[PDB]
RNA sequence: GGACUUUUACUUUGAAAAAAUUAGAGUGUUCAAAGCAGGCGUAUUGCUCGAAUAUAUUAGCAUGGAAUAAUAGAAUAGGACG
RNA sequence: AGGAUAGUGGCCUACCAUGGUUUCAACGGGUAACGGGGAAUAAGGGUUCGAUUCCGGAGAGGGAGCCUGAGAAACGGCUACCACAUCCAAGGAAGGCAGCAGGCGCGCAAAUUACCCAAUCCUAAUUCAGGGAGGUAGUGACAAUAAAUAACGAUACAGGGCCCAUUCGGGUCUUGUAAUUGGAAUGAGUACAAUGUAAAUACCUUAACGAGGAACAAUUGGAGGGCAAGUCUGGUGCCAGCAGCCGCGGUAAUUCCAGCUCCAAUAGCGUAUAUUAAAGUUGUUGCAGUUAAAAAGCUCGUAGUUGAACUUUGGGCCCGGUUGGCC
């Protein structure tokens, strides 16, 4: 329509934000950023509909403007900034550090963690290229573009970063038999320990993946997210660890935790 | 009855953070008087059709309406 | 633009209107359970028909069909929680068989009459709508309740109305003022 | 045999054969043609205003003998001439002439109901005044 | 057709009718009260059970 | 990677198919239509499950099969192994 | 080959070959056609609708053009023409509600020329301002949810078991029948108020006030059938009129018009029109074709649909999973 969009209704906003179909017929549009539109969590929906630390966007703007908040080691004083996958946020108040990861129910969880677990993150390499003047570089899944990494670091690998700079703490390559995390599809939030893969040269590299209950499935190689090696995750993981039990098994779980 | 309660760290904190309607219904402030929203829009359209300060147009309208 | 509020009925009219058998049976039911509306009767029959369709198209399925297991167990759970069904009949065939009479006896008005706070189901109706009642610690003025049996244990008259004290009555105060004036 | 083919790659034959036979069908025809909108007087509308011109004393079809006290009408959006059954007793005296009345159909979808030949329509109002109300004196007509 | 005719006779019997008016009676029960009356008329009231349960017995 | 990979239809499985809607889990809007909230405290620090799941036509990608239907194959062999 | 484009490319030009689509329905016409996500409706299959809250498109009175700009072919921006239409101190000047309200006209058919940015969001240089986007309230019987209009004790009749079987006495208790009578019993509406909300007005709360029916008064259809509900009274006399279909009425009307009674549904009920089921009366599932409508006068024949059988069976050998089956 004659130019960029600026508005966003509810019911075009994604499902997993869990925004309610009442309460005004307009929704918070994620302004552009280092993450996409849909696999992103605005800070407004975060603060206003995950913690209830505020009730209204006016209050949230007060918060963002008084700068209790900071992402990537930076204040990021916008009410609708994309808090994407894996991302880190640090709050002086309560001295908390929340991390933005997924749950198996297909939602952005709220992973309470410490300042060092915030001070490092994870990032999937999106691609690698050679910039001008012969500077090899790569770019991640969070719009971060980084220069002079190891040549051993290639595509589909994952990096662990300092968060005071965009430099590397370490890296993990992609190969058969490594612990991963899923981003896309019915498997949103699974953790399923690569068992093998398949090429289909021409499009849609596919991967057969199963979690420790033997339970297997198949996913796209650009929807997966490698988090390190089998056993140790490089971070702390949320309730469930990407399992997707049955409706009845979860019913029994909660009925035990009545 | 059931509602929402909110205590602040102090009166000044409440005054700065809370809504003006809430403070004035508590009695902590004065509801600033305004005219009709339509009247605000009316004078806005007026001074949108006007350009500049206005003293020159005033003197010109004076010299013209003199006769 | 505001997404429109869903609405959907809770009843269904008779396919064929004038069947004397149908009319007399449902009149018996209305005149015993203290009802005003074939609307209400159709409504309850419609709920029953929905659950019965579910029962049919579930027992169509094999055993250990996890859909059958989950949904049938939840159906059992709500039926025992509401009390139309027993605490020992979970085999789904009793569910095929259950009755509008069962729903009606689990309603509040005739329950009130069985408990004896009415002397007539119609007396229960007028007491309900005049708020001389509360099933828990909050007043209710709806006959159609489908009690959950915790209410049954917790029944009493309205605390904030006579027959549970706390006030003599509107016309009670009226009569008292009348006799005060007479003595005056 | 049976006529209708049965092969697995003859759906074209099936669709076109059925298309022709649906043209032989009734409502498909008028629906796809828009008779209600292009040739019918109303334009497929449920009701229609109209102007009476005169009165008519149509005799009744057999086996019956009466006069049905109908009237002659012209419409406004179209200008086509229509008859309308003043239904009940005295209503003609109620709706004498020049009235900007409202008309509707009978209930047989383009046909006459009883012993009222040539007629598909009846009267329902008089300048915004319903005839049953006039007939039972719950209301009374604007004089002019 | 005889499209014209005796259009003068309209309103004959409705005008000629001898006007009689509705006698008075108390306002009757409404809703469930009326249906209560109907149940207790039809079943516990055995007023007309001769062979086939008429409802408006003409004076017989 | 070199390589012959004669053609299909079919059929199985999976990824994916925007929400709302629909069916449907849980949920006492006082019931209900609804909505997605709620519930529990030592009620001062507070604790806490949720917002499932299913459906998603043809067509498109991969996909195990090789029955069924056709489908060219080396015959006055420019025939394969050589 | 070149030009243009932000970019490929008949997008355009120069030159050249003369091709390209077609019954596997091209092309042309029509469309009360924007499309889809979806809605009604059903055993299945399905048929119909879908402008219409979400997605993508198109448009700003019809057309054309273009500046600015990252982004428009912008129209709540410019230029012209066309049809509209306004103010003129007649020289000239300014516009395009298919934005919110609102008006005329069109009609069968459709709301206030209101309050607020409190929220949902957006925008700017920016927390602070603006926003008929939006929310709020008003009209609102479009559709949906709940559910009042009345009830309860005793007093005159009629019962059903049981006891006495001492007769037809009681009837203990019945459950109704009632120009019986009494209470308590709150609601609708009034609220003082608080609460509600930006401020409110409404809901809930509860004071104070607010029923015995004359009270505070439930209508809409119908009573011959399908189709439940008068062998009731008066009037009418194939007239007036009723009735979807059948039919009623021509001096005893079970249909008409009134009174009474009665049934259906109920703050809704009917009526008219469209559409689905019904409808195996569109028939793929699943129609008919001797006579009920329908087998071409007969034959050939292209596309089309359909098209004889055969080419790997067999057995052994092991393996390990599901189901029961000892324990």
């Amino acid at each position: 329509a004659r130019g960029p969009k600026k508005h966003l209704k509810r019911l075009a906003a994604p499902h997993h934000w869990l925004l309610d179909k009442l309460s005004g017929c307009y929704a918070p549009r994620p302004s552009a950023g280092p993450h996409k539109l849909r696999e992103s969590l605005p800070l407004i929906v975060f603060l206003r509909n995950r913690l209830k630390y505020a009730l209204n966007g006016r209050e949230v703007k007060a918060i963002l403007m008084q700068r209790h908040v900071k992402v990537d080691g930076k204040v990021r004083t916008d009410t609708t900034y994309p808090a994407g996958f894996m991302d880190v946020i640090t709050l002086d108040a309560t001295n908390e550090n929340f991390r933005l990861v997924y749950d198996v129910k297909g939602r952005f969880a709220v992973h309470r963690i410490t300042d060092e677990e915030a001070s490092y993150k994870l990032g999937k390499v999106k691609k690698v290229q050679l910039g001008k003047k012969g500077v090899p570089y790569v770019v991640t899944h969070d719009g971060r573009t980084i220069r002079y990494p190891d040549p051993n670091i290639k595509v589909n690998d994952t990096v662990k970063i300092d968060l005071a700079s965009g430099k590397i703490t370490d890296f993990i390559k992609f190969d058969a038999g490594k612990l991963v995390y899923v981003t896309g599809g019915r498997n949103l939030g699974r953790i399923g320990t690569i068992v093998h893969k398949e090429r289909h040269d021409g499009g849609f590299d596919l991967v057969h993946i199963k979690d420790s209950l033997d339970n297997t499935f198949v996913t796209r190689l650009n929807n997966v997210f490698v988090i390190g090696e089998q056993g140790k995750p490089y971070i702390s993981l949320p309730k469930g660890k990407g399992i997707k039990l049955s409706i009845a098994e979860e019913r029994d779980r909660r009925r035990a935790q009545q | 009855s059931v509602g929402f309660g909110l205590v602040y760290n102090s009166v000044a904190e409440a005054k700065k953070f809370e809504p003006t309607y809430r403070l004035v219904r508590y009695g902590l402030a004065e509801k600033v008087e305004k005219a009709s929203r339509q009247q605000r829009k009316q004078k806005k359209n007026r001074d949108k059709k006007i350009f500049g300060t206005g003293k020159r147009l005033a003197k010109k309208v004076a010299r013209r309406n003199a006769d | 633009p505001r997404a429109p509020r869903t609405y959907s009925k809770t009843y269904s009219t008779p396919k064929r209107p004038y069947e004397s058998s149908r009319l007399d049976a449902e009149l018996k039911l209305a005149g015993e359970f203290g009802l005003k509306n074939k609307k209400e009767i159709y409504r309850i029959s419609f709920q029953l028909s929905k659950i019965r369709r579910a029962a049919r198209d579930l027992l169509t399925r094999d055993e250990k069909d996890p859909k059958r297991l989950f949904e049938g167990n939840a159906l059992i759970r709500r039926l025992v929680r509401v009390g139309v069904l027993s605490e020992d009949k979970k085999k789904l065939d009793y569910v095929l068989a259950l009755k509008v009479e069962d729903f009606l006896e689990r309603r509040l008005q005739t329950q009130v009459y069985k408990l004896g706070l009415a002397k007539s189901v119609h007396h229960a109706r007028v007491l309900i709508t005049q708020r001389h009642i509360a099933v828990g610690k909050q007043i209710v003025n709806i006959p159609s309740f489908m009690v959950r049996l915790d209410s049954e244990k917790h029944i009493d008259f309205a605390p904030t109305s006579p027959f549970g004290g706390a006030r003599p009555g509107r016309v009670a105060r009226r009569n008292a003022a009348r006799k005060a004036e007479a003595s005056g | 045999g049976k006529g209708k083919p049965r092969g697995l790659n003859s759906a074209r034959k099936l669709r076109v054969h059925r298309r022709n036979n649906r043209w032989a069908e009734n409502n498909y025809k008028k629906r796809l043609l828009g008779t209600a909108f292009k040739s019918s007087p109303f334009g497929g509308s449920s009701h229609a205003k109209g102007i009476v011109l005169e009165k008519l004393g149509i005799e009744s079809k057999q086996p019956n003998s009466a006069i049905r006290k109908c009237v002659r009408v012209q419409l406004i959006k179209n200008g086509k001439k229509v008859t309308a059954f003043v239904p009940n007793d005295g209503c003609l005296n109620f709706v004498d002439e020049n009235d900007e009345v409202l008309l509707a159909g009978f209930g047989r979808k383009g046909k006459a109901k009883g012993d009222i030949p040539g007629v598909r329509f009846k009267v329902v109002k008089v300048s915004g005044v319903s005839l049953l109300a006039l007939w039972k004196e719950k209301k009374e007509k604007p004089r002019s | 057709a005889k499209v014209h005719g005796s259009l003068a006779r309209a309103g004959k019997v409705k005008s000629q009718t001898p006007k009689v008016e509705k006698t008075e009676k108390p306002k009757k029960p409404k809703g469930r009260a009326y249906k209560r009356l109907l149940y207790t008329r039809r079943f516990v009231n055995v007023t007309l059970v001769n062979g086939k349960r008429r409802m408006n017995p003409g004076p017989s």
